[PDB]
C-alpha cells in the first residue's frame, strides 16, 4: 500500500538523478586504453569534473528521498559525507558493460579498465570492477539499485549524528520496501533480499581504501581535488 | 555557506 508508494518514489529520485545505460551516447578515446600508468592527466580531468557531477546528483537524489529534508542539516551532511563514494561506486557499477569491459559516465563518457585505472582508480579498479561483475547475476533496475543507495545513506548508526533515532525510523520502511519488492520480482529466491543488503559491505570494504587512494594520489595530480569532492571525503 | 550547504538549501 503505502509500500508501493514509497518504492515508487524512490525509482523516481533514482531514475532521474542517474540515466540508464542504454539512454545514453557512448563514445570512447584511445587514451592510455593500453599500458597501465600511475595517472593520465587528461582522464584525470574528464573524471574529476565529471565526478563533481554526480556527487550533484547524489546529492539531489538525496533530497527527493522521503524525510531526508527533515533531517537537520547537520545529520543531512553527515549521513551524506558517510555513504556519498559507496553510492558512486554503485551507481558507476550499474553502468558496466562486461562485452567491452567498460564502464559508461552520465554524459556519455566509456572507459575501459586500463583508462579507469588511469585515470585515478589505480589500486581499487580491480575491486571495483569485479563487484560490478558481481552484480550482474542480481539483475537489479532502479526501484533496487534506488533502495539500496537510500539504505546505505540513511543509516542510524553514523558517527555524530543529532538525531540517530530518527535515522532508524526512517531507515526501516526502506528495507521493508526493497524486501517485499525482491519477494515480488524473484520468488523463486528468498535470500536475495540478504544477498543485496550484503552488497554494501562490498562497497564499504572498497570506499574504506578510499583516503588512503586520495593521499597517493594528490601527489601525482597538478592542482588540487575540486572544491566539492573535497568536502566529501576531507 | 559551503558547497554541500548551498546544495542542500537552495
Ligand atoms: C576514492 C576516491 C575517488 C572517487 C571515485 C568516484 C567519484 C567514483 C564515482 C564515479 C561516478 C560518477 C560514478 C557514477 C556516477 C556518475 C557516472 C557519470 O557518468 O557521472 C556521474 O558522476 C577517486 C576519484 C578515485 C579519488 C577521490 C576519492
Amino acid at each position: 500500500p503505502e509500500v508501493g508508494e514509497l518504492i515508487e518514489k524512490v525509482r523516481k529520485a533514482h531514475q532521474e538523478t542517474f540515466p540508464a545505460l542504454c539512454q545514453l551516447g557512448k563514445y570512447t578515446t584511445n587514451n592510455s586504453s593500453e599500458q597501465r600508468v600511475s595517472l593520465d592527466i587528461d582522464l584525470w580531468d574528464k573524471f574529476s569534473e565529471l565526478s563533481t557531477k554526480c556527487i550533484i546528483k547524489t546529492v539531489e537524489f538525496a533530497k527527493q528521498l522521503p524525510g531526508f529534508t527533515t533531517l537537520t542539516i547537520a545529520d543531512q551532511i553527515t549521513l551524506l559525507k558517510a555513504a556519498c563514494l559507496d553510492i558512486l561506486i554503485l551507481r558507476i557499477c550499474t553502468r558496466y558493460t562486461p562485452e567491452q569491459d567498460t564502464m559508461t559516465f552520465s554524459d556519455g563518457l566509456t572507459l575501459n579498465r586500463t583508462q579507469m585505472h588511469n585515470a585515478g582508480f589505480g589500486p581499487l579498479t580491480d575491486l571495483v570492477f569485479a563487484f560490478a561483475n558481481q552484480l550482474l547475476p542480481l539483475e537489479m533496475d532502479d526501484a533496487e539499485t534506488g533502495l539500496l543507495s537510500a539504505i546505505c545513506l540513511i543509516c542510524g548508526d553514523r558517527q555524530d549524528l543529532e538525531q540517530p533515532d530518527r535515522v532508524d525510523m526512517l531507515q526501516e520502511p526502506l528495507l521493508e520496501a526493497l524486501k517485499v519488492y525482491v519477494r515480488k520480482r524473484r520468488p523463486s529466491r528468498p535470500h536475495m533480499f540478504p544477498k543485496m543488503l550484503m552488497k554494501i559491505t562490498d562497497l564499504r570494504s572498497i570506499s574504506a581504501k578510499g583516503a588512503e587512494r586520495v593521499i597517493t594520489l594528490k601527489m601525482e595530480i597538478p592542482g588540487s581535488m575540486p572544491p566539492l569532492i573535497q568536502e566529501m571525503l576531507e | 555557506k559551503s558547497l554541500l550547504q548551498q546544495l542542500l538549501t537552495e
